[PDB]
RNA sequence: CGCCGCAGGUGCAGAUCUUGGUGGUAGUAGCAAAUAUUCAAACGAGAACUUUGAAGGCCGAAGUGGAGAAGGGUUCCAUGU
């Protein structure tokens, strides 16, 4: 429904920023319920959440 | 469509197996309850000897769960039921002449049979017992012959309760405030369908009108007491919980999701009693009752010098005529009363047989 | 149960103080209590057991 | 029947021509669900995720000047809705646009 | 976890609880509230236990 | 700021306590005449003199 | 309560009202001056029509600025808008008035909206900031609203 | 309240009068500084604005990033309306 808190904690445990953290848009519910850590970690564990690679900045062009 | 109806011949025996388990059980205990026993000890012992039953029944079947429906709770002469101390707590011991409450569930496969009585403890013989006391349980035992008479698709429920309000004037006594008995059927104890025991104005605007049906189980209780009917609580520990498989909060405490993981495998949704464990289940029950993730059964008590009166069975309901499996053993020749009934229509009800 | 002013002047400040000592671990346990959610009857306690505290506290003072 | 399904190729370029740089591509949408709603019957044209990706393909302002899709009218008896009827139009990748008619495509 | 007077010290918390409760206590970790009202987190001696102690103060 | 005195933070500890709507039971009371907490304090509408 | 202009014959007659309603009151009395008199399902497809764009209200006291369209010829006149708040208030008081005319027991396929007012309810205060330091109201108008249905035919 | 006397803080259209309320203006001016949004889904009575995902963009390390000092004082965090 809302999932502000778990992009939140997801980023933190990820330690990576809001934009790599990917929460499954079908399974929201699931989510949802991870209302605390060792649970978003549970779900990273399991595939439901992703940490989302680097976009690519390649430096071929300027080598 | 799944669910399991009274229909089976296989389904019918162990309902009778219950009502026998459940009567056996009764008969064992009314023996052995006697002046100066500890209170616990018959609960340990309560316990005991239902495990080993349950466990030694249908020995080339040995795959499906059993267990404990509703643990064994106790009250004498001041609380109105939902008790059932722990190890730490003191424990009471039963004197002369008292009168004490015994309720106690098992469950098989789910499908819930559930039985309670109270009795006056070492009557000698050739005694007659009189008083006020000689009303309360003499009234909710006419209401539990009544309530075997009128128990049939077609009475509805709100004639349940003035039938009982009526029996309750004519003895002069009131039923505690606001009881429930429940339509059973499997894997539940808090069946929406409810019949409701002296109600008033919030119980009566918010209780349902429904028609008995055909082939359900039915939890009848009858509870009356000789005052005025209110009961409060006296900051004693409530101990009776049961789980709610709807709703669900996210634990964050060890021992909390350890406590619910173990509430979940032993007693998943019928209400347990934490004797079952001690030091890590009570500090586990506060989380989990603070976030409403089980329903308690706190402890009621009256006022001082006042008298309660229970009994309860599970009731089968057939087109041809139900069948009470579990009943108490009460005499009308070893206790009697000194007012007597007064209205027509409940005399019809009682000289009536089935 | 209840204590009065009048019965307490006859005791020596030996189990004046006892009788005040006790009288305090009893507000222990009711705030105690207070805290934990507890009973309506056992909030109304604490101030019949504070006003009991004054007085003991009067009597030896 | 009223669940067919057919393929045609919109020019956006000529449906565009005219507006302004940062409203192209949000225009071009609007046109295609404009079209979807002539050619079908229906309201409620539901547009696919790749079909949006191809739009702004290259960016908001070089939108490509025509794009083949394939409408399907579809029943909307899954859910008590005002209509019955539902349009979902999909992205169809070509190499050219050369002869392209509006054909029938089958099951 | 103890709410305290904000008059009291760590010293004279430690002496409290540890006469008052029959218990030995390690350190005492102590902070003022923004309602204004003294916190003490009171760690016991690792041959007691907080468990065992807060279930005979019966704030278990 | 975080940097604070004892007794800034006691006064701003009481501000706190005190910026609380009144009981609902109070409307109860016979001869009321009080509706809410006029003396009500918002952090960002009217700011403390200290 | 008291209504005014009370029907001829409150037997074959529904009412319904609202009071301190968030709509523009100038928006909503054009709006049910032209609603006025039409029959109940006539009033309500063309509450719906004014939401959809597909027919306006005749905007004849209130119209200082207001622009012109075509659809404001149905009504002979020349400036018309379609009040979108306007109508759903009004649709929501009718489907009200609707299920008080079947609590009372008349047929609602035959009821023509006799008499509906609209009136002026206390302003609500807000405020907007101006150039120079200065305050300035941005008061709400809100609406009273009441209307009576006859069944007739 | 009338009648005989007594005593006045005793009569309003104005004072760019004091206080309060209300109009026309007027559904009007206006909600135009810093490039930009779009597609699907979920919750929901209700979605241009919430949330998730996909795309197109912007800040471009002297940041629209990460932390503090003054100042604020609970605005922090959960849950619900
Ligand atoms: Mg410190
Ligand atoms: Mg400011
Ligand atoms: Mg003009
Ligand atoms: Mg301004
Ligand atoms: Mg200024
Ligand atoms: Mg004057
Ligand atoms: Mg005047
Ligand atoms: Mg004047
Ligand atoms: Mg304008
Ligand atoms: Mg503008
Ligand atoms: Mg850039
Ligand atoms: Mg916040």
């Amino acid at each position: 429904s809302m999932l502000r808190l778990q992009k939140r904690l997801a980023s933190s445990v990820l330690r990576c920023g809001k934009k790599k953290v990917w929460l499954d848009p079908n399974e929201t519910n699931e989510i949802a319920n991870a209302n605390s850590r060792q649970q978003i970690r549970k779900l990273i564990k399991d595939g439901l959440i992703i940490r989302k690679p680097v976009t690519v900045h390649s430096r071929a062009r300027c080598r | 469509q799944q669910e399991q109806t009274i229909a089976e011949d296989l389904v019918v025996t162990k309902y009778k197996m219950g009502g026998d388990i459940a009567n056996r059980v009764l008969r064992s205990l009314v023996e052995a309850s006697s002046s100066g026993v500890s209170v616990l000890s018959l609960c340990e012992k309560g316990d005991a000897m239902i495990m080993e039953e349950t466990g030694k029944i249908f020995k080339k079947e040995k795959e499906m769960k059993k267990g404990i429906a509703f643990p064994t709770s106790i009250s004498v002469n001041n609380c109105v039921c939902h008790f059932s101390p722990l190890k730490s707590d003191q424990d009471y011991i039963l004197k002369e002449g008292d009168l004490v409450k015994i309720d106690l569930g098992v469950h098989v496969d789910g499908f819930i049979a559930n039985v309670a009585h109270t009795f006056v403890v070492d009557v000698a013989q050739g005694t007659q017992v009189t008083g006020r006391k000689a009303d309360v349980i003499k009234a909710a035992h006419l209401c539990a012959e009544a309530a075997l008479r009128l128990v049939k698709p077609g009475n509805q429920n709100t004639q349940v309760t003035e039938a009982w309000n009526k029996v309750a004037h004519s003895f002069n006594c009131t039923p505690i405030e606001g009881m429930l008995s429940h339509q059973l059927k499997q894997h539940v104890i808090d069946g929406e369908k409810t019949i409701i025991q002296n109600p008033t104005d919030q119980q009566k605007k918010d209780h349902e009108k429904a028609e008995f049906e055909v082939h359900e189980v039915y939890a009848v209780d009858v509870l009356v007491s000789s005052g005025e009917g209110k009961a409060k609580d006296a900051g004693q520990r409530t101990t009776i919980y049961k789980r709610d498989p709807s709703k669900q909060y996210g634990l964050k405490m060890k021992t909390s999701r350890a406590f619910f993981s173990e509430v979940e495998r032993r007693f998943d949704a019928m209400p347990f009693t934490l004797r079952a464990f001690e030091k890590k289940a009570r500090m586990g029950v506060v989380e989990c009752a603070k976030h409403e993730l089980l329903q308690p059964f706190n402890v009621l008590y009256e006022k001082e010098g006042e008298f309660v009166a229970q009994f309860k069975f599970t009731v089968l309901l057939m087109p041809n005529g139900p069948m009470r499996i579990t009943s108490g053993p009460f005499e009308p020749d070893l206790y009697k009363s000194e007012m007597e009934v007064q209205d027509a229509e409940l005399k019809a009800l009682l000289q009536s047989s089935a | 149960a209840k204590i009065k002013a009048r019965d307490l002047r006859g005791k020596k400040k030996e189990e004046l103080l006892k009788q005040l000592d006790d009288l305090k671990v009893e507000l222990s346990q009711l705030r105690v209590a207070k805290v934990t959610g507890g009973a309506a009857s056992k909030l109304s306690k604490i101030r019949v057991v504070r006003k009991s505290i004054a007085r003991v506290l009067t009597v030896i003072n | 029947n009223e669940v067919v399904t057919r393929e045609y190729t919109i020019n956006i370029h000529k449906r565009i021509h005219g507006v302004g740089f940062k409203k192209r591509a949000p225009r071009a949408l609007k046109e295609i669900r404009k079209f979807a709603m002539k050619e079908m019957g229906t309201p409620d044209v539901r547009i696919d995720t790749r079909l949006n990706k191809a739009v702004w393909a290259k960016g908001i302002r070089n939108v490509p000047y025509r794009i083949r899709v394939r409408l399907s009218r579809k029943r909307n008896e899954d859910e008590d809705s005002p209509n019955k009827l539902y349009t979902l139009v999909t992205y169809v990748p070509v190499t050219t646009f050369k002869n392209l008619q509006t054909v029938n495509v089958d099951e | 976890v103890f709410i305290v007077d904000v008059k009291a010290n760590k010293h004279q918390i430690k002496q409290a609880v540890k006469k008052l409760y029959d218990i030995d206590v390690a350190k005492v970790n102590t902070l003022i509230r923004p309602d204004g009202e003294k916190k003490a987190y009171v760690r016991l001696a690792p041959d007691y236990d907080a468990l065992d102690v807060a279930n005979k103060i019966g704030i278990i | 700021s975080s940097h604070k005195t004892f007794r800034i933070k006691r006064f701003l500890a009481k501000k706190q306590k005190q910026n609380r709507p009144i009981p609902q039971w109070i409307r109860m009371k016979t001869g009321n005449k009080i509706r809410y907490n006029s003396k009500r304090r918002h952090w960002r509408r009217t700011k403390l003199g200290l | 309560v008291r209504y005014s202009l009370d029907p001829e014959n409150p037997t074959k007659s529904c009412k319904s009202r609202g009071s301190n309603l968030r709509v523009h009151f100038k928006n909503t009395r054009e709006t049910a001056q032209a609603i006025k008199g039409m029959h109940i399902r006539k009033a309500t497809k063309y509450l719906k029509d004014v939401t959809l764009q597909k027919q306006c209200v005749p905007f004849r006291r209130y119209n200082g600025g207001v622009g012109r369209c075509a659809q404001a010829k149905q009504w002979g006149w020349t400036q018309g808008r379609w009040p979108k708040k306007s109508a759903e208030f009004l649709l929501h008081m009718l489907k009200n008035a609707e299920s008080n005319a079947e609590l009372k027991g008349l047929d609602v396929d035959s009821l023509v909206i006799e008499h509906i007012q609209v009136n002026k309810a206390p302003k609500m205060r807000r405020r907007t900031y101006r150039a120079h330091g200065r305050i300035n109201p941005y008061m709400s108008s809100p609406c009273h609203i009441e209307m009576i249905l006859t069944e007739k035919e």
